[PDB]
DNA sequence: GGGATTCTCCAGCCGCCGGCAGC
DNA sequence: GCTGCCGGCGGCTGGAGAATCCCGGT
């Protein structure tokens, strides 16, 4: 696989993007459509053959002092319409239609700043927010309702800024500040029951508030995989992928070689590592790596701004590949990448601002 | 008096106020409210559409205002021609039937659809 | 320094008071000539008695002089297009705007149809005729606005009367302009048959001023003050987004304006609106539970004289939307209930004294699980009390028997009762009984 | 060490006893 | 769609306005006294009855109300509010603990549509339903806390009617007898004077058909026993004198306005003189005299009008209310005076004040006895406003 | 030492079978995502999706703000009307909390959990706090020169290398890895190498539960150790959550005569009706040779030391023996036990209500000497008095407190609360409980209800509802001075309880930590309670933490002592009606006042 | 010394006071500001 | 002789009120 | 003039510490 920088965008507001996502359930043969965020704007873009990249319609919060860094592309259930999810450092959950050229949902409730969405793969309703409130919290979409909150006594006990989402859709880990890997559960009969609860209830049916499900407790947590803040996760399967300011992303599963998901007790303590992942100039924290759909390739941004990009093949990862996609105006640090519907492209943001356009050439 | 008490929110969200702007821009340009009315007053131009020949010795001719405000057409004289091509009446003399129609946010029912009367 | 903040700052009140401005004078909010301090306008006074058996004789002398004339049926002839077809003649009738019609409905009915030339020249003739029925009542004509007509052959319409039924259409031959979609134009023939500054400062940074032009007159809503204390009052109150301070230019007053710091006016109807997703607020397709408050704003205002040197309420119930301690969630009024969403047996904490008893390695599960059991048991009470213990292991057994003889835990469980009767909290006439109530 | 001391909220209070009856 | 932006930039607008009025009533007004009902109320009358209690700066009024809920069970609501009788007393004025409460709450059969106290005997009063009946509820014979058990079976409920509708008045001189107004296009009399085997039902003794559309008032000419007016949908006022046998045949019939009309009030203190206002956003008055000349035509309102009142104590005096979310004073008085430029800018003449302190739709207000100048208004926005003009307006 | 390069030279063949493991383990792991990215692929396929179209610019704003998207390369700059984000009711900032309505002790973290973030601007120019905090720390902060990691293995591989060539080697591996920090856990694996067994989930001392399996014969006292330790008496939970277990175990006398002792036929297999069991039953104070299992000689060990001679009610509660067995067991095994202690005392005073008098004559002595330094209210602790009284020496009379029913001073120690005596409500100073602030504890002042009607909460007592937890009805919204507040529901009357100031307890130590992050954070949660503890509520609690300073507030903070426990309750300061918030004075010094609390919500009214 | 440095997010790194045709010139700023002279009064 | 039963004694607190510094 | 201001001043609250009654046997 070989990118070549083929179009750069600079939003020329000269403030910081984050979190640049792809429109993964466009359909086949739909226009190449992602979206970034940058300060109070929420900015969307066209990707076109060639390297041509076409502005799409923009929002902007205007209304207060507000800092967005984060995106999530989700479907609506009843009129196919997609749907885009926004939050920045007031804690506000922002919904986006772009088809209506207006917001048509707002949750409010977080303690503190959001620091990354994403929505449950298989249940485009049920959206999840990172947040710097030391809790986690799993949104309903349909409704209106709130059902989740993983954090207190054995929750994170500092910010969470990172989470993912399996691909089964039953299972979330998070990690933070305190070091802490910790796991969550849906597939459980509580979660179930109350994700489908979630769905049958009617503000005006009944007096009583829908009851939140509160959540302390981790399936498996554990602390001794990184000695400094952990701030980027993505999973492999049952493998998991965690980075950190170590300048090193860490491949590892909880257990031994033995010890399956299902079968990991609550009170399990020792973990294992798998693979290592080597970079340079990691030195400030807050970037993130990203996965492709077919969880072939790895990508990653760094402060120097030079590109990580490592297939996820049977190549050992002591010698997996050495990739380093360089131009000569990457200087500013890179936050987030995004992946194609189907690897085909890469989007990069960084802090200056600007946005980078990166092609596959087989 | 305090030192610094949480400031409550203001409820008028920059989305109206753009509204606003845009209303505000198109009105002063169709009605000339801050050039010519003196912030108090719409103008209407006037010109000569119908020329009617009485019985006797008079003409009279019909004047049409570009607004199409509540205004209906008026017979002139011909000896008032060139003086009142161009006329300026304060906002509250306008008829208060059709009114509403100068902008509008200038008045609806709120509760346009009832479920009871 | 970019000033764009100021700008932006100092614009944010302006759209809304000029807006404001306009919205008042077609249709005030109070009437200006009642307020107090605007005492120069309202020079009527209240002495009247007007007894009201006399007014209807006012009333009959005022319609029987106002009895001016009466329409005379109408003819009229046409007279060729001039143009730098057949015709279609079309009468149009207004009805008033009713309860069930959106906007006032409109009858353009026909009258008949005639031929014209293709745009003829004078001088070329050597005259079609349409002519009106007069079928129509007052009683139908009690519905209806006014009259007019409409031409076609390139559409024209003149009105007839007036609002009050005032004949404007005499007698003679009338030319007419024409415009489609000088120029166009018919002819038709009918018959009957001190100087005030202004400050704007900004942090002190730096500031912009102005002059105050067509003085003692508002800025923002062009409200005629003749007073110097009336145009504070009514900037203080009307325009409060600013604030203002009196200077005393020499040349006879000035007034340095600022905007307000705090200016509490934000959303003041139901206040969880403003929270609800759009779509939602501000729906008014029904009735919306709000927790009752009371505020008095005027109860015996002194009325003090105008006072120059004057220039240099409270509330009862929830003023306020409360929300959930845990999900900070908006509390809706039904949620309001004796539901406090704060009991003496939090879940988590009843997980936490479960999982921590499992830590220690040297008890095996069968103490164990009855560890965790009378956990659980206390606190769903949280007893305090030494003498509850008989009716606490009491309830304790009826509560978790079942669970007790399905554990196969009872030894286990009088090895607690023992373990509790060695701290003096629990007498030995009650185990048995304990025991003997299990089955 | 523990040069610095942290700021804690406070409730004092102290009390004594009643004299008896003479 | 283009409706829901302009409705939201209006609503900010409005609460601009009444944020505006709010800081301007210190100077407007002698007395704001607001509060906010858990439900919003269709109906507001003062009852006749008043207590002054003795030593405190305070007296004690009643109000008859009612409740209008999206889903939930439903009331009549008689609300007890204490109002300063003291012009050197300035809490607000009194305690401070709380200036409205409610004392009485009886369970409906619905909504609440209107509810007229008899003047006669003020513990019966009588209210419409959306349902088909009259429902006569005595709160002397009801507990103050309503049952759970829902709707309360009322004293009477009065049938005749097929359609929901609210046009209701008490017969000022005799009990029992009460005219009512329903979309049915009819008018239902019940004499109530003494019906002890009703079991609970009576049925209409009179039924008035004489309008073709759908009749939305009714009011007695309070100086006769058998003249009152009646008002419909039919763009006409129209007077029915009883006792002519003729349900078809009326005494009079006159157009009133030009739209749909439905507010008529007759003067206390004039044997002829007859008021009412349209959605033509017009209040006219004629003489029961001459029906077929109109008065005059009081031209300030912007929408529709459903109320007319009017003021005891007062007789040149009149008010009315419209969805234009304002309450206006008339006073005839004044009409035709001239009047300084400014003064015309404002207004005419003979509009004496308009009250801006309101975000919704008004359904109800009413002038008071015991209390010459103060008026309560209830709005579809949830809100209930007692308010007194400052006194420098009159006198 | 060179345990590094031990561990690497081991981990070459270790790593060598490490990548003959993962290289499988990488296989499957893709096999498996293949399938699942397939069944994800194929439920996307299903669905259509109506695509985006661009932006034309709205009539809503002609004169509006745009953005222009420029590019390094030859395209050209983009430029569209930005679209106007509705605005929406934010809400102040409040961190997670879990609910709380006890107290709750934390074991003191020596390492510092996290380095917590900062703005990145104050530290640029100010960066010594950090090193001020570690070295409050005194530069244990998690995984400080962690020198990597180990899983157990390469240690103990290590640590059988280390021959003379235990102590030296566990030093070594303690200062070279903070995961084990302690000779304890390097000893702990010396055992388990050397042994390579484990006795089971019991003990060293195999205890199995009595109703298991593994059933054995063990005295009554090991039986019940592992109750007596675990067991927390105070506040009637196992493992108390609020208690240290530093404790004398279930070790005391009790009342030896307190049975009816009547000889009765207790079945037909009884005690008595046998001439040599009759004698027998008096001695002690044809045997069959019944399976006597291990848990049913446990259990009579047990048994045996609650009734000494009840045969009848432990062979009622024994379902494998009867009476007569029980007395053949007696007979056969406890006829060669130790002989009954039957201890008692003498208590020879008897004028309880005098006792007062002098009770009141210490609290005199105490108020007359410590006045001066009375400031320092120290935790109380139940004093353990082997054989001295409760004299000068007694660890409850050096701490300057009274002996709670949890002491172990004789019946009648005069350091001894002897309970309240109010026949009403107990909130004047008449009260004894109020004057030395305390709750009536409810064994001991039964005559104001404090004991009575323990289920329901209508009680004459307002000294007994913290025990009770009889808190209102409490609401939470945006404060009027900053950030959140709590709001009360109904109205209260001045004097009145309204809710406990629940957290975490912690050292003062422990709470100058915290409160050093908290002083940065400009927000804080530490309740000063004691001498010894300080309760924090940043992480428990419950909506109380909210209320706000106030220098003229409308409640009052009270420390008291409720049953042995230094708890806050917070009461109506004044009267105070429907939807006020609460403020109370935090008592800060002046200067700190102004500086974390500089708002007063009003202006002087002269 | 790493491990107890600042982890840090970033890298290390109008005389003319004309009239009150000042508000005219305030609110339309752009799209034909009247009067063709409050451009002055900026 | 004890035990339940009243029953005043007391120390402290609360609200009011009449001088006492200023103006 | 009037502002706290202050201590007494009678008026009240409630603990509590003694004076009184009756049952039961000698």
């Amino acid at each position: 696989y070989s990118f070549k920088c083929v179009n750069s965008l600079k939003e020329d507001h000269n403030q910081p993007l984050f979190g640049v996502q792809f429109n993964w359930h466009s359909k086949e043969g739909d226009p190449l459509v992602f979206a970034t965020v940058g300060s109070n704007r929420v900015t969307l873009y066209e990707c076109h053959s060639q390297g041509e990249i076409r502005l799409l319609q923009s929002y902007v919060d205007a209304d207060a002092d507000e800092n967005f860094y984060t995106c999530a592309w989700t479907y609506d259930s009843n009129t196919s319409h997609p749907l885009l999810a926004v939050a920045g450092s007031r804690g506000i959950i922002r919904i986006i239609n772009p088809i209506t050229m207006q917001c048509i949902k707002h949750y409010v409730g977080h303690g503190n700043a959001i620091n990354e969405l994403k929505f449950h793969p298989r249940d485009p309703n049920l959206l999840l927010s990172v947040s710097k409130d030391h809790a986690l919290r799993l949104w309903n979409i349909q409704t209106d309702t709130l059902v989740a909150i993983f954090g207190g006594v054995e929750g994170h006990r500092d910010e969470v800024l990172s989470a993912d989402y399996d691909l089964l859709g039953e299972k979330i880990m998070s990690c933070g500040m305190d070091h802490s890997l910790k796991l969550w559960r849906i597939n459980s009969k509580r979660m179930m029951n109350a994700i489908k609860e979630s769905y049958d209830y009617n503000p005006n049916k009944t007096n009583r508030p829908f009851i939140s499900q509160k959540i302390h407790f981790p399936d498996f947590s554990t602390r001794d995989i990184h000695r400094n803040y952990v701030d980027c996760v993505r999973w492999l399967g049952d493998l998991i992928l965690s980075k950190s300011c170590e300048n090193a992303i860490v491949c590892w599963k909880p257990g031994k070689m033995e010890d399956d998901i299902d079968k990991i007790k609550p009170s399990e303590s020792n973990v294992t590592i798998l693979g290592r992942f080597d970079y340079s100039q990691c030195d400030i924290w807050y970037m993130r790596f990203s996965m492709d759909f077919w969880q072939k390739m790895l990508a990653l941004g760094n402060q120097v701004g030079k590109l990580y990009v490592w297939d996820l093949e049977v190549e050992d990862p002591h010698k997996a590949k050495c990739t380093t996609l360089t131009h000569h105006k990457c200087g500013a640090a890179i936050r987030q990448t995004s992946f194609s519907r189907d690897s085909s492209i890469l989007i990069a943001v960084c802090d200056d601002a600007s946005i980078w356009r990166w092609d596959r050439l087989r | 008096r305090r030192r610094s008490l949480p400031r409550p929110h203001d409820f008028f969200d920059a989305q109206t106020l753009d509204a606003i702007r845009h209303r505000a821009i198109c009105f002063n340009l169709s009605a000339h409210i801050e050039s010519l009315g003196k912030g108090h007053s719409v103008v209407f131009h006037s010109t000569v559409i119908a020329k009617r020949k009485e019985d006797s010795g008079k003409i009279k001719l019909l004047l049409h205002w570009m607004p199409e405000d509540i205004l209906p057409d008026v017979w002139v004289n011909e000896s008032e021609r060139h003086q009142l091509k161009t006329k300026v009446v304060h906002l509250s003399k306008l008829p208060k039937d059709t009114a509403l129609l100068l902008d509008p946010n200038i008045y609806r029912t709120m509760p346009q659809k009832r479920l009871k009367r | 320094a970019d000033h764009e903040l100021f700008l932006q700052a100092f614009e944010k009140p302006t759209q809304i008071y000029r807006f404001l401005r306009t919205r008042n004078l077609i249709a005030p909010i109070f009437l200006h000539r009642t307020l107090t301090y605007m005492s120069h306008r309202n020079s009527r006074t209240n002495i009247k008695r007007k007894t009201f058996k006399v007014d209807d004789m006012l009333s009959k002398v005022e319609k029987m002089k106002g009895e001016q004339e009466s329409h005379s049926h109408l003819q009229l002839t046409f007279t060729g297009f001039f143009h730098k077809v057949t015709l279609e003649v079309l009468l149009v009738k207004v009805c008033h705007k009713k309860r069930k019609d959106v906007s006032c409905p409109i009858r353009q009915v026909p009258t008949g149809k005639k031929q014209v030339p293709l745009n003829p020249d004078l001088n070329q003739t050597k005259p079609s005729l349409a002519v009106s029925s007069n079928e129509f009542e007052p009683s139908n004509s009690h519905m209806v606005k006014s009259y007019s007509l409409l031409f076609r052959v390139f559409v024209a319409q003149m009105t007839v009367f007036d609002k009050n039924r005032r004949l404007q259409l005499l007698d003679g031959e009338y030319e007419v302009a024409m415009q489609e979609m000088q120029g166009p134009t018919l002819q038709f023939t009918l018959r009957w048959t001190l100087r005030i500054f202004y400050q704007f400062l900004y942090n002190n940074n730096t500031r912009q001023q102005t002059e105050a032009r067509d003085d003692l007159h508002c800025p923002w809503c062009t409200l005629n003050c003749r007073k110097l204390y009336s145009l504070l009052k009514h900037l203080k109150l009307c325009h409060s987004r600013f604030i203002f301070n009196y200077v005393y230019h020499p040349k006879g007053a000035r007034i340095d304006v600022s905007i307000n710091e705090c200016y509490d006016g934000s959303y003041a109807g139901n206040p969880q609106d403003i929270h609800r997703q759009p779509g939602f607020a501000f729906s008014r397709n029904g009735p919306v539970k709000r927790t009752p408050i009371t505020h008095i704003l005027v109860c015996r205002p002194k009325r003090t004289k105008a006072s120059m040197s004057e220039f240099l309420t409270y509330s009862s119930g929830h003023n306020r939307l409360y929300f959930h301690s845990d999900t900070c969630l908006p509390l809706r009024p039904q949620e309001m209930e004796v539901d406090s969403e704060d009991e003496k047996d939090p879940e988590w904490l009843r997980e936490k004294t479960i999982t921590q008893i499992e830590e220690f390695s040297d008890v095996n599960e069968g103490e164990k699980e009855v560890m965790k059991l009378w956990n659980l048991h206390v606190m769903k009470h949280g007893f305090i009390a030494d003498n509850q213990m008989n009716h606490a292991c009491m309830l304790f057994v009826e509560n978790y028997g079942q669970k007790i003889i399905k554990k196969n835990l009872c030894r286990n469980f009088m090895l607690h009762l023992v373990s509790m009767h060695d701290f003096n909290l629990i007498s030995i006439m009650s185990i048995d009984k304990a025991v003997t109530k299990l089955r | 060490q523990l040069a610095t001391k942290a700021a804690r909220k406070s409730a004092p209070a102290t009390g004594g006893v009643k004299k008896p009856h003479r | 769609k283009e409706a829901a932006f302009d409705d939201a930039v209006e609503e900010r607008v409005i609460n601009e306005e009444y944020k505006i009025w709010k800081k301007n009533t210190p100077f407007l007004y002698d007395l704001v006294m607001t509060h906010a009902l858990e439900w919003p109320s269709l109906t507001a009358q003062w009852l006749p009855d008043v207590t002054r209690p003795e030593g405190k700066d305070f007296s004690i009024h009643r109000l008859v109300l009612g409740t209008h809920t999206s889903d939930e069970q439903n009331h009549l609501v008689i609300a007890s509010v204490q109002l300063p009788n003291d012009d050197a007393q300035f809490g607000g004025f009194g305690s401070v603990s709380g200036k409205i409460e409610i004392e009485i709450k009886i369970n409906h059969e619905g909504e609440v549509n209107r509810a007229r106290y008899m003047p006669q005997n003020p513990c019966i009063i009588a209210t419409k339903t959306p349902s088909s009946d009259v429902l006569v509820f005595d709160y002397t014979k009801h507990p103050s806390k309503p049952d759970p058990s829902g709707e309360c079976n009322p004293d009477l409920r009065l049938r005749g009617h097929q359609k929901e509708g609210y046009g209701l008045s008490w017969n000022p001189n005799l009990s029992g007898h009460l005219l009512s107004a329903s979309d049915d296009h009819t008018i239902c009399l019940w004499d109530i004077s003494a019906v002890p085997k009703e079991g609970k039902v009576v049925d209409a003794k009179t039924i008035f058909t004489g309008h073709t559309a759908v009749v939305e008032d009714v009011s007695w000419h309070l100086l006769h026993e058998s003249l009152f007016g009646s008002v419909a949908d039919d763009q006409k006022l129209m007077i029915w004198d009883t006792r002519s046998n003729n349900t078809s045949k009326p005494s009079h019939s006159v157009d009133a306005h030009t739209a749909e009309v439905n507010c008529l009030s007759f003067n206390p203190y004039s044997e002829f003189i007859l008021a009412t206002g349209s959605a033509d956003k017009t209040v006219a008055l004629w003489d029961l005299r001459n029906l077929k000349l109109k008065l005059h035509s009081f031209e300030s309102h912007k929408d529709e009008i459903f109320q007319v009142q009017w003021s005891p104590h007062n007789e040149t005096i009149l008010a009315s209310s419209g969805t234009d979310r304002r309450l206006n004073v008339w006073d005839l008085s004044k009409i035709g005076e001239e009047q300084s430029p400014e003064d015309a800018e404002d207004g005419p003449p003979e509009l004496l004040f308009i009250h801006g302190g309101h975000t919704a739709k008004i359904s109800d207000f009413s002038w008071n006895p015991n209390e010459p100048w103060v008026i309560c208004s209830v709005s579809e926005d949830n809100i209930m406003q007692v308010w007194q003009m400052a006194e420098n307006i009159y006198n | 030492k060179r345990v590094k390069s031990e561990y690497m030279r081991l981990r070459q063949l270790k790593r060598f079978r490490r990548a003959d493991e993962v290289k499988s383990m990488f296989s499957s792991n893709r096999q498996k995502i293949l399938e699942r990215t397939e069944i994800l692929n194929q439920e996307w396929k299903q669905r259509r999706i109506q695509p985006v179209h661009i932006l034309t610019s709205v009539s809503s704003l002609r004169g509006t703000r745009e953005c222009s998207v420029t590019s390094d390369l030859d395209f050209p700059t983009q430029v569209i009307p930005l679209k106007t984000l509705n605005a929406v009711a934010s809400v102040p900032i409040m961190y997670s909390w879990s609910p709380l309505q006890q107290n709750f002790m934390v074991e003191d973290e020596t390492v510092l959990h996290n380095i917590p973030y900062m703005g990145d601007e104050v530290l640029d120019q100010d960066g010594t706090f950090i090193e001020e905090l570690i070295k409050n720390y005194d530069g244990k902060v998690h995984g400080d020169r962690e020198c990597g990691f180990i899983n157990d293995e390469i240690f103990v591989e290590l640590v059988n290398a280390l021959g003379q060539y235990s102590d030296k080697i566990f030093e070594a591996i303690s200062s070279m890895f903070p995961d084990k920090g302690t000779a304890e856990e390097l000893k702990e694996k010396y055992k388990e190498l050397t042994e390579q067994q484990l006795p089971g989930a019991l003990p060293p001392e195999c205890t199995p539960n009595i109703d298991g399996p593994n059933a054995k014969s063990v005295q009554r006292e090991q039986s019940l150790h592992s109750f007596h330790t675990l067991f927390c008496r105070r506040c009637f939970k196992y493992d108390c959550f609020l208690h240290p277990f530093h404790a004398t175990p279930n070790t005391y006398k009790r009342k030896n005569t307190e049975t009816a002792l009547d000889n009765k036929p207790c079945g037909p297999q009884c005690y008595q009706h046998l001439e040599g069991a009759k004698e027998f039953a008096a001695a002690l104070t044809p045997p069959e040779n019944v399976e006597w299992s291990g848990a049913e000689a446990s259990m009579f060990r047990v048994l045996i030391g609650t009734y000494y001679d009840n045969f009848c009610a432990i062979a009622r509660l024994i379902g494998t023996k009867t009476c007569r067995q029980v007395y053949e067991f007696r007979v056969k095994e406890s006829s060669i036990i130790a002989p009954a202690p039957a201890e008692d005392v003498d208590t020879p005073p008897r004028k309880k209500k005098r006792k007062h008098r002098l009770w009141a004559a210490h609290c005199r002595k105490i108020q007359l000497k410590k006045d001066g330094s009375s400031n320092h209210v120290y935790n109380y602790q139940p004093c353990d008095h082997p054989r001295q009284p409760c004299d000068s020496s007694c660890p409850c009379v050096i701490a300057q407190n009274f002996c709670e029913k949890f002491c172990q001073c004789s019946s009648e120690c005069q350091n001894r609360f002897p309970g309240c005596r109010c026949k009403a409500q107990c909130n004047t100073k008449q009260c004894p409980c109020y004057l030395a602030v305390r709750e009536c504890d409810p064994d001991l002042c039964l005559t104001c209800g404090a004991a009575d009607h323990w289920d329901s909460k209508n009680v004459s007592c307002k000294n007994c509802s913290i025990q009770r937890g009889s808190k209102k009805h409490l609401l939470l919204a945006p404060s009027d001075v900053a950030g959140w507040g709590i709001f009360i529901k109904d109205p209260v009357q001045k004097n009145e309880f309204i809710s406990e100031y629940c957290g975490e307890i912690i050292s003062q130590d422990e709470a100058d930590r915290r409160g050093k992050v908290y002083d940065k954070y400009m927000c804080s949660f530490l309740f000063n309670l004691n001498n010894d503890f300080v309760v924090d509520a940043t992480r428990k609690g419950n909506k109380i933490r909210f209320a706000n300073h106030s220098v003229n507030p409308n409640c009052y903070a009270k420390v008291m002592m409720v049953n042995g426990d230094h708890r806050i309750g917070i009461f109506a300061k004044r009267a105070i009606q429907t939807g006020e918030e609460l403020f109370f004075d935090y008592r800060y010094s002046q200067a700190d006042a102004l500086k974390y609390v500089g708002i007063e919500r009003e202006m002087e009214i002269p | 010394r790493p491990r107890l440095q600042a982890q840090r997010k970033f890298a290390q790194s109008p005389p003319p006071a004309t009239q009150i045709s000042d508000l005219s010139k305030r609110k339309p700023k752009t799209e034909d500001f009247l009067t063709f002279l409050c451009l002055r009064g900026s």
